[PDB]
């Protein structure tokens, strides 16, 4: 369901990252299977061709935490008005403060070591759920 | 623009924005709705500095790139026991205990 | 309209009625002081930082930053933000 219309009507783009993180774009090909491309370094930006109809997202490329466009989770090239390109604004969410506790625990402790930590079941397996992108294609569907 | 601030004595801290172009004597207002003491009986520092009432916050150091939402400035208070002002007393937060091994 | 929290080491956080209904936790446990016998001073003063942080950046398109956490109190944070769904 989640996935490319295959227009083949050009769209340029300017993928911007306004995150702290190094960032993962994600295509969705046309049969719905998430294909990364080149990451972007913090502050930096890239022009690239695209097409009409296509989807984006964005991740970070070294945990997979969910990120922003325009304030969305997809992004979708649109028609290109007077030659000018579409900008896609990639940004940090608002984390719930649940979410961003896990994301500095994961950064230190090694997976393996999860269950050593005191703290309730639950929270094994909160650290355990990694975010990922088929876990968000199936929940965004 | 808005400037992020903990006003801290003893033991209490409030957690409170104001504007840069604001006056000290106006944080004594805030002040006073929430703890129920007048200006004339306040004193606000940065760390041991004595600010004056007629000054902005901007002035006396706050500013909004200082002064964060995530990470607000410290404004120390001390009050007047009837006839002379206590010394200015913030009790440090807890310790972080040891990282556990793993970590 | 302001609340007190108080941490279990007694220090007394003053924060705006809005920012602390944050929490659903904090709601029920209103519904205009809460004691929080489990939670040191050094951990409630960064949930009341987040507060403020969440409300200044929820929907606002200028750039948001990082909500910064020490290591040392990772894992206390953890708990707490656990406990009070937030
Ligand atoms: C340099 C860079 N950094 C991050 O992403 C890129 C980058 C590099 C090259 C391209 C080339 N354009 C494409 O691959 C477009 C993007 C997407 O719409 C799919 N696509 C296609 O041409 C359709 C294909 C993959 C050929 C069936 C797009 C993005």
């Amino acid at each position: 369901v989640l996935r490319s219309v295959n227009s083949r009507e050009p769209s340029q783009v300017i993928f911007c990252n306004r995150s702290p993180r190094v960032v993962l774009p994600v295509w969705l090909n046309f049969d719905g299977e998430p294909q990364p491309y080149p990451t972007l370094p913090p502050g930096t930006g890239r022009r690239i061709h695209s097409y009409r109809g296509h989807l984006w997202l964005f991740r970070d490329a070294g945990t997979h935490d969910g990120l922003l466009v325009n304030q969305t989770e997809l992004f979708v090239p649109s028609l290109n008005v007077d030659g000018q390109p579409i900008f896609a604004n990639i940004t940090l969410p608002v984390y719930t403060l649940k979410e961003r506790c896990l994301q500095v625990v994961r950064s230190l402790v090694k997976p393996e070591n999860y269950r050593r930590l005191d703290i309730v079941r639950s929270l094994y397996e909160d650290l355990e759920d990694h975010p990922n992108v088929q876990k968000d294609l199936e929940r965004l569907t | 623009m808005d400037v992020f601030l903990m006003i801290r004595r003893h033991k209490t801290t409030i957690f409170t924005d104001a504007k840069e172009s604001s006056t000290v004597f106006e944080l004594k207002r805030i002040v006073e709705g929430i703890l129920k003491r007048p200006p004339d009986e306040q004193r606000l520092y940065k760390d041991d500095q004595l600010l004056d009432d007629g000054k902005t916050l901007g002035e006396c150091g706050f500013t909004s790139q200082t002064a964060r939402p995530q990470a607000p400035a410290t404004v120390g208070l001390a009050f007047r026991a009837d006839d002379t002002f206590e010394a200015l007393c913030i009790e440090p937060f807890s310790s972080p205990p040891e990282l556990p091994d793993v970590m | 309209m302001y609340v007190k929290l108080i941490s279990s080491d007694g220090h007394e956080f003053i924060v705006k009625r809005e920012h602390a209904l944050t929490s659903g936790t904090i709601k029920a446990m209103l519904s205009n002081e809460v004691n929080f016998r489990e939670i040191p001073s050094h951990v409630l003063s960064k949930v009341c930082m987040y507060f403020t942080y969440k409300v200044r950046y929820t929907n606002s398109s200028t750039e948001i930053p990082e909500f910064p956490i020490a290591p040392e109190i990772a894992l206390e944070l953890l708990m707490a933000a656990n406990f009070l769904d937030c």
